[PDB]
Parts: structure tokens; C-alpha cells; sequence
């Protein structure tokens, strides 16, 4: 029981998806082929690792996983690539026409065409679930699919599986490798739409992994594979505990009880450390004291924002490899006597701490050194707004003159959409700031 | 899997058309009989945009050749590359046009549009996923201009949900004495502002210019002029031919490129024009010397701007250049549309070079192109010279009058959001 | 536990109606936009009629 149904929606969630399953692969010892020699129930099993992926009788484990996307090119590699074998055709679901970068387009005009075959497909992964613990879904802020056809997915999901959890991994989108100049009118109309449908949404800006990329392992010019690597590896810190067990592991629904004080504050910071070349990492070992306070270091945030000019509301720390609770105290104890971590007053101030035994995983020919422990911190600041502020702020310069809207309106779609999608982030914006506030 | 249908209408059209195919032909490895002998399996990946494989293993231009005379149709069936399209694409008269828009707007061209449309049914229909359809055509004459846009408007009623794209060859006094051509040429943007989305405007005037200043061609000829067309198209779909992440279809690149529909007609350039680093291609690519269309961009303010770099070079520079060439030039981009400048990169050149640029600005500066015409078809019209070519085949006095009126209108449609502001 | 059904029941009842409203009015909209384009269309038609016509009369 316990299974997680992941649904990857567009290029961004495909690839995205294609990386992670890789790791997740390689950290079980999964062959390409889905066969695990070291799982001796055939057929079946209730072990961590049954969570994401389901078994044949023939011995294959299959990802519980759905990859859509309304072009078949990116789909094309896999159905094609080295995990080809890994997944059922029926989980790999493609289209002749993609959204052409319009929000409108993946929810309406080409959306609504596959829409049924999806919900059809996803169904059938979770009849053979005997304890559905909720889903995650993977997708871009700024493709057309990614944005449009996720919402309409979100909405139908919260109707066919009710308030079953539906967690998030967005990508933020970053000049440095947009290809469209309406992202941000995509961002905030997805955004608007998925909110009341998203129990927990971990944004990705791939601004602040292109930075990590370049600066951290020296990449000249960072391309998707080499952002889908480093995502991956905050993506599995996040998911170890539901793939994995151990005394001192902690699931992640117990992190999200800390995580959300407020349905719409369901946005928390990821952090991760380490990220070093193999170069750097020679004779180099990074203790638990020296990965913990990188995750307090802005650079390697995966949201670029300032933590230090807004208040925590939970601090969740996430481990896995050779890491003991003694050495995570005395990393804490050292940390807050010398960090600007300020609480809200309603809120309290420990550090919620989680150890996964089994060491982290790279991918061969990555970029990453193999290391003996990591940790990916989860806090939920209100500094994650500037996010929001930054993609607002590109929204109203151009809809102030409506430019490009009639690329949306030629597909059925009302000013008046554009209107109430701005007001409730401007609204989330003030919730924000008043969860900040200290009490009276 | 997303086919693109090419038509090609009067003289001019036919002939840059024919020199387009040449150009992508031999960028794909595509040989006159049709054949693949290529090197690179990216020459095929996207091969299904422009070509049909008919079996055998031979790839047809998915492309129809339309004109109301045989003469510039027979030299193209008999020239290179000539043998590979589909002979039942050819669909002439012999009526001809006279350099009229109304005679192929409205009579001659009303005689056989329909039989055309009966070829453009067809190749759509055998297409996996039609994206929409490239017009070649002038509009300065007859057939190009006046039945090239009526094609238009009867393929946009059967296929409304499509994109239309037009390469438009505006005329110049510096390369026809032909008279009427304001006319034509007014009427004709008339209908492009209405029923297309993507207009690529090749500019004879800067043509001319090229030629003659840059390239110091004394006597340009319409193959000097057509070179120049050949790798500026060649440039401007090498993102719909290869695989990319950036304008890989038309209507993603209608999105990038169009925020208000009327305001579709882009301004080319390319790089180099030589009668080589990357700064150097950047920084030529944006001057007005390498622009086919006769506009300053330094006169107005960019809307949307798509770069094209090909070839092998380091992609950590064009990044680097292209944020340096916007920083240094932020004035000429609006405040009000951010990121509106989209690069990218494609790892083969063309032929001939080891790295080249191509230019594609929605900018305001393009008012100075309509208003040049604007100019010349007021001196006329004040005078009603020559509108008996026009009447005489039913139009009105009017539909000069809406036309006129339409284009200045556009005019101030440019000036408006260039003198916008953000604040 | 019975308001607690009640709650989930109206959040997916609410949410089936809003998204049917949302189709539905994109729909209409999406085929009012097409209708426009192609009655223009037509009109041009309807006036290339009309200029063949007042030629054939002026001979
Ligand atoms: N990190 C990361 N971002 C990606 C990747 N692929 C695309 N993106 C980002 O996603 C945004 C574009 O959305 P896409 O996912 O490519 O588009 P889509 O979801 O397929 O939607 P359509 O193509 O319009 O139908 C841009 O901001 C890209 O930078 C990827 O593999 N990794
Ligand atoms: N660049 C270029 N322009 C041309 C060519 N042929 C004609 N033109 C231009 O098109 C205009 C004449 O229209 P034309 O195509 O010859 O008449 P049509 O046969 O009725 O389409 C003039 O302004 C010419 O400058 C050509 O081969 N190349
Ligand atoms: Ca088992
Ligand atoms: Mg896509
Ligand atoms: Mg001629």
C-alpha cells in the first residue's frame, strides 16, 4: 500500500521524469529491462520500494507512472531510449499537436481532446493500488502543455480521486533557457487554477539550477540534461522517505503536516548540498556540519530568493547517507547561533530532521561527484514570494497593453480570466505578507 | 510529423521559390532526382516539414507552383532541381496578368484559383498534421500580388484554424520602372494585414542597396537580388527544418513573434554580407546595413526579435553576446514586452560559410517601408493615374480608398506602441 | 464524519461545474471567433461577385 501514481505533463515533465526514474533505478538496483535481482517476492511485494514502482509476474518492475505530453518528439526518445523496456506503452501517451506555448491550447482547444484517454490511463494504474496514498506531477510553468493541460488534469484529478493529495513539481521558468515569451502569462494563469487543487508545490527555478550548474560544477553552458540531473537528486531526497524505510526515517506527509499552516501556503524552499564535481570532491570529505550550512546558503537554493529578509514558518531537514543524529544536533546548534533564522511568533523554532541510511546515487557520465551523505532542506519562508513578485511584475508589463492575449482569446479564452488569475495572486502575494506579521 | 504546404505564385514567387528548394535541397541532402545522399541523420529527422517521401525512398517538395503564364513556370520545370517537384503541382494559365492586381485578384486568377485549391486539398490532405502554409510571391505584379493574396483568403476559409505565412517582395523604383506598382503593392498589404499571420518582408529597395553598396555590384541582377533571398529563407526556417527547442513550428513562432495581429511583418537580416567571430556576427546582424528591409531599426523600437546563430561556435558566447547587444541597445526594446529577444542555435551552416546569423525584428522602424509606399501610391491615386487598368475590371474607387486608408493606418498602429510606455 | 463527506462531496461537486461552465463557454467563444473570421471571408467573396458583375455590365 502506500503507492504514488507520478504523472509527467509536457517536455519539461517528461524529461524531468526521465531523468528521475533513471536514478530511482539505479538507487533499487533496477536493470533497463525492469528486472531486480536482489527483489526475491515475484510478481508482487509490500516493500518501500512497491510505492513507485508495481511488479509483473514475469519479474519486471514497472514506474507507476504516466508521461503525457500533446507532441510525440520528447516521448519518441523514450519510447525509443534505454528505458524503453521499463515502461508499458499504454503508460507513454502522446498527440500530433502540442499547445504551441498557449495556456489555452493544453487546456481547451488540444487538451480537452486527450483529456479522457489520460484520466482512462491513470485509472488503470490506480486499480492496481491497494492503498493510493495521492500523486505527483511534473511539469513546466511556461509551456503551453506544461501550463494548460496540467490545470485541466489538476481539475479533473480533484474530481474523479477527490481531495486524495496531488503533490507538485513545478519548473520556474528563467531567460537563460525560456522559449517563449508568454511564460509568464502562463505561469500565473497555472498557478491560479492549480491552487485550490495542490495540497504541496515544490517549485524549481531553473534560473537557480542554471546558476548551480555553472557555478558550483564549473558547466560553461548548462543544457537540460544537465539542470534534469540536479533536479533529479532533490527530487529523490524529496521521495526517499516514501521509497525507502529505516528507524530513523520520516515519511513525507509528516514533513507536509509542518510545511502547510494554510492550504495556499503549500510552497516550501528546497535546498540541497552537496553539489561538487568530481574534481573538487577528491580527498574532499563534506561532513554533515559543512553540508548542513550550505543548505543555508542562498546560492544553492532551488528558488532564488532571500530567506534572511523573510520569516520561517517550518524548517524541515532531510539526510541520507552516512549522517547520525548527534552530528545533525550539533550542526543545528552551531547553525542558529550564527544564521539569521527568524521564526514567525506563532510558529515554533526546531528543525524537523529525517535520515535516510541508503547513501545518495549519481548517474554514470554525470556531473556530480558520488558522495557518502547530502541532505535537501525544505522550509517554508515567506521570502518564496519574491517568485511570485518577479512573475507578476513580467505580467502586468505586458498585459497592461494586451499584448499577445489575442493568442489566447482566439482559443476561447476571456480577458476576464486573465483579470481573476492576477487578483488571487496578487492576493497571494498579501497572504504572504500577513502570515509574516507578528501577532497582536 | 507537422507538414508545412509551399505554393509559389507569379514570376517573382517562382523564382525565389525554385532558389528555396535549391538552398533547403542541398542543406538536407536531397539531390535533383530526389534522392538521399547525405551525410547527417539531422537532414532527415524533420525532413517530413517540406518533403513528401514517395516510396522508393525519394523526397517530393511538398510545394505547388501557381501562375497565370507558363513562361516563368517552364523555365523552373526545365532548370535544376526542376525534375524533383510533383508535375501535377503545376497549375498555370495562359491568360496572364498584365503586372494588374485586379485582373489576378478578381478575374484571370478567380479563373483558376479554384484549380489550385483542388492541389492544395490534396497535399493536405495526405498530411499527418498540417502546421499551415508559405506564400512566395511579389507585390508589385499581377498574379503574385493580386491572386497570391485571394489564394489566401480561399485557403484561410477552408483551413482557418491554420497559420498562414507569406515571404512578400516589396517593389522599389530601384528595380522595376513598372509604374503601377505602388497600387499592387497597396492593395496587396490590404489583404496580408487582414488574413495572414507571419509576413516576412523582402524588401527589393534593400536588396538593391546590398547589391550595389555592400556587395559593390554595379548592375544588380535578379539573381544577385534572389541570392540574397535565398539565405535569408534558408535562415528564417532553419528552426522549422531541424531539430530545436526555439520557433520549431510556425505557430509557436506566430507567438513569440505577434503580440497584436496586425502587426506581422517582420524585418530580415542576415550575416555575413561579403562581396569570423561571434561578436562580429552579432553586432552585424542588429546594424541596418544587413536588414532586407529598407528600415532603420534605430528609428523605431523592437516588439520581437528572433536570432538564429549556425554553425559550430560556442554557445556561452552568443549567450554573452546577445545579453551584451540588448544591454548596450535597451533603449530599442520596449519595456512593457520582457525576454522579447529568442536565440537560437543550430550546429550545421549553410553552404559556403562556417558561420552565418540569421535576423527576424518585429520592430515599429518597418512604418518606414509602408510609408514609402504610402508615398508613391498618394502621388498616383491623387492623380488617377492609371485606375482604368482597375476599373475596367469592375473594382471601385472605394476599395483603393479602404486599402489606402488600412496601410496608414497600420502606419499608426507602429507609432503607437513605439511611443509607448511602460510607466 | 458526516460534514466531513458533505465538505468533500460539495468540492468535487463545485469543481465538476466550474470546469463544465469553463469548456463550455471557451467552446462557444472559440466557435464565435471562426464564425466571424469566415463571415468576413465570405463577404470578401460576396464582393468579388459584385466586381465581376460591374465589369460584364460596363461592356
Ligand atoms: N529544467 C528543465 N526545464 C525545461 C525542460 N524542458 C523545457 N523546460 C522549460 O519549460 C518551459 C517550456 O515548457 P515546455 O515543457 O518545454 O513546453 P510543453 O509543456 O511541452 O508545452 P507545449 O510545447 O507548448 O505544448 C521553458 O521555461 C523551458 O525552459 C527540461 O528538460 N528541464
Ligand atoms: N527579388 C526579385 N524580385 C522580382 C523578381 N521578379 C519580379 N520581381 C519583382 O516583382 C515585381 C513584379 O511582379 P512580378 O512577379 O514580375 O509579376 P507577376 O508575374 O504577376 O507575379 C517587381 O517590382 C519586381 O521588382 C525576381 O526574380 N526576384
Ligand atoms: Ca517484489
Ligand atoms: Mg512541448
Ligand atoms: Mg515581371
Amino acid at each position: 500500500m502506500r503507492e504514488c501514481i507520478s504523472i509527467h505533463v509536457g517536455q519539461a515533465g517528461v524529461q524531468i521524469g526521465n531523468a528521475c526514474w533513471e536514478l530511482y533505478c539505479l538507487e533499487h538496483g533496477i536493470q533497463p529491462d525492469g528486472q531486480m535481482p536482489s527483489d526475491k517476492t515475484i510478481g508482487g511485494g509490500d516493500d518501500s520500494f512497491n510505492t513507485f514502482f508495481s511488479e509483473t509476474g514475469a519479474g519486471k518492475h514497472v514506474p507507476r507512472a504516466v508521461f503525457v505530453d500533446l507532441e510525440p518528439t520528447v516521448i519518441d526518445e523514450v519510447r525509443t531510449g534505454t528505458y524503453r523496456q521499463l515502461f508499458h506503452p499504454e503508460q507513454l501517451i502522446t498527440g500530433k499537436e502540442d499547445a504551441a506555448n498557449n495556456y489555452a491550447r493544453g487546456h481547451y482547444t488540444i487538451g480537452k481532446e486527450i483529456i479522457d484517454l489520460v484520466l482512462d490511463r491513470i485509472r488503470k494504474l490506480a486499480d492496481q493500488c491497494t492503498g493510493l496514498q495521492g500523486f505527483l506531477v511534473f511539469h513546466s510553468f511556461g509551456g503551453g502543455t506544461g501550463s494548460g493541460f496540467t490545470s485541466l488534469l489538476m481539475e479533473r484529478l480533484s474530481v474523479d480521486y477527490g481531495k486524495k493529495s496531488k503533490l507538485e513539481f513545478s519548473i520556474y521558468p528563467a531567460p537563460q533557457v525560456s522559449t517563449a515569451v508568454v511564460e509568464p502569462y502562463n505561469s500565473i494563469l497555472t498557478t491560479h487554477t492549480t491552487l485550490e487543487h495542490s495540497d504541496c508545490a515544490f517549485m524549481v527555478d531553473n534560473e537557480a539550477i542554471y546558476d548551480i550548474c555553472r557555478r558550483n560544477l564549473d558547466i560553461e553552458r548548462p543544457t537540460y540534461t544537465n539542470l534534469n540531473r540536479l533536479i533529479s537528486q532533490i527530487v529523490s531526497s524529496i521521495t526517499a522517505s516514501l521509497r525507502f524505510d529505516g528507524a530513523l526515517n520520516v515519511d513525507l506527509t509528516e514533513f507536509q503536516t509542518n510545511l502547510v499552516p494554510y492550504p495556499r501556503i503549500h510552497f516550501p524552499l528546497a535546498t540541497y548540498a552537496p553539489v561538487i564535481s568530481a574534481e573538487k570532491a577528491y580527498h574532499e570529505q563534506l561532513s554533515v556540519a559543512e553540508i548542513t550550512n550550505a543548505c543555508f546558503e542562498p546560492a544553492n537554493q532551488m528558488v532564488k530568493c532571500d530567506p534572511r529578509h523573510g520569516k520561517y514558518m517550518a524548517c524541515c531537514l532531510l539526510y541520507r547517507g552516512d549522517v547520525v543524529p548527534k552530528d545533525v544536533n550539533a550542526a543545528i546548534a552551531t547553525i542558529k547561533t550564527k544564521r539569521s533564522i527568524q521564526f514567525v511568533d506563532w510558529c515554533p523554532t526546531g528543525f524537523k530532521v529525517g535520515i535516510n541510511y541508503q547513501p545518495p546515487t549519481v548517474v554514470p557520465g554525470g556531473d556530480l561527484a558520488k558522495v557518502q551523505r547530502a541532505v535537501c532542506m525544505l522550509s517554508n519562508t515567506t521570502a518564496i514570494a519574491e517568485a511570485w513578485a518577479r512573475l507578476d511584475h513580467k505580467f502586468d508589463l505586458m498585459y497592461a497593453k494586451r499584448a499577445f492575449v489575442h493568442w489566447y482569446v482566439g482559443e476561447g479564452m476571456e480577458e476576464g480570466e486573465f483579470s481573476e488569475a492576477r487578483e488571487d495572486m496578487a492576493a497571494l502575494e498579501k497572504d504572504y505578507e500577513e502570515v509574516g506579521v507578528d501577532s497582536v | 510529423m507537422r507538414e508545412i504546404v509551399h505554393i509559389q505564385a507569379g514570376q517573382c514567387g517562382n523564382q525565389i521559390g525554385a532558389k528555396f528548394w535549391e538552398v533547403i535541397s542541398d542543406e538536407h541532402g536531397i539531390d535533383p532526382t530526389g534522392s538521399y545522399h547525405g551525410d547527417s541523420d539531422l537532414q532527415l529527422e524533420r525532413i517530413n516539414v517540406y518533403y513528401n517521401e514517395a516510396t522508393g525512398n525519394k523526397y517530393v517538395p511538398r510545394a505547388i507552383l501557381v501562375d497565370l503564364e507558363p513562361g516563368t513556370m517552364d523555365s523552373v520545370r526545365s532548370g535544376p532541381f526542376g525534375q524533383i517537384f510533383r508535375p501535377d503541382n503545376f497549375v498555370f494559365g495562359q491568360s496572364g496578368a498584365g503586372n494588374n492586381w485586379a485582373k489576378g485578384h478578381y478575374t484571370e486568377g478567380a479563373e483558376l484559383v479554384d484549380s489550385v485549391l483542388d492541389v492544395v486539398r490534396k497535399e493536405s490532405e495526405s498530411c499527418d498534421c498540417l502546421q499551415g502554409f508559405q506564400l512566395t510571391h511579389s507585390l508589385g505584379g499581377g498574379t503574385g500580388s493580386g491572386m497570391g493574396t485571394l489564394l489566401i483568403s480561399k485557403i484561410r476559409e477552408e483551413y482557418p484554424d491554420r497559420i498562414m505565412n507569406t515571404f512578400s517582395v516589396m517593389p522599389s523604383p530601384k528595380v522595376s520602372d513598372t509604374v503601377v506598382e505602388p497600387y499592387n503593392a497597396t492593395l496587396s498589404v490590404h489583404q496580408l494585414v487582414e488574413n495572414t499571420d507571419e509576413t516576412y518582408c523582402i524588401d527589393n529597395e534593400a536588396l538593391y542597396d546590398i547589391c550595389f553598396r555592400t556587395l559593390k555590384l554595379t548592375t544588380p541582377t535578379y539573381g544577385d537580388l534572389n541570392h540574397l533571398v535565398s539565405a535569408t529563407m534558408s535562415g528564417v526556417t532553419t528552426c522549422l527544418r531541424f531539430p530545436g527547442q526555439l520557433n520549431a513550428d510556425l505557430r509557436k513562432l506566430a507567438v513569440n513573434m505577434v503580440p497584436f495581429p496586425r502587426l506581422h511583418f517582420f524585418m530580415p537580416g542576415f550575416a555575413p554580407l561579403t562581396s569570423l567571430t561571434v561578436p562580429e556576427l552579432t553586432q552585424q546582424m542588429f546594424d541596418s546595413k544587413n536588414m532586407m528591409a529598407a528600415c532603420d531599426p534605430r528609428h523605431g523600437r523592437y516588439l520581437t526579435v528572433a536570432a538564429i546563430f549556425r554553425g559550430r561556435m560556442s554557445m556561452k558566447e552568443v549567450d554573452e553576446q546577445m545579453l551584451n547587444v540588448q544591454n548596450k541597445n535597451s533603449s530599442y526594446f520596449v519595456e512593457w514586452i520582457p525576454n522579447n529577444v529568442k536565440t537560437a542555435v543550430c550546429d550545421i551552416p549553410p553552404r559556403g560559410l562556417k558561420m552565418s546569423a540569421t535576423f527576424i525584428g518585429n520592430s515599429t522602424a518597418i512604418q518606414e517601408l509602408f510609408k514609402r509606399i504610402s508615398e508613391q501610391f498618394t502621388a498616383m491615386f491623387r492623380r488617377k493615374a492609371f485606375l482604368h487598368w482597375y476599373t475596367g475590371e469592375g473594382m471601385d474607387e472605394m476599395e483603393f480608398t479602404e486599402a489606402e486608408s488600412n496601410m496608414n493606418d497600420l502606419v499608426s498602429e507602429y507609432q503607437q506602441y513605439q511611443d509607448a510606455t511602460a510607466d | 464524519i458526516q460534514k466531513a463527506i458533505e465538505e468533500n462531496n460539495n468540492f468535487i461537486k463545485m469543481a465538476k461545474e466550474k470546469l463544465a461552465q469553463k469548456m463550455e463557454s471557451n467552446k462557444e467563444n472559440r466557435e464565435a471567433h471562426l464564425a466571424a473570421m469566415l463571415e468576413r471571408l465570405q463577404e470578401k467573396d460576396k464582393h468579388a461577385e459584385e466586381v465581376r458583375k460591374n465589369k460584364e455590365l460596363k461592356e
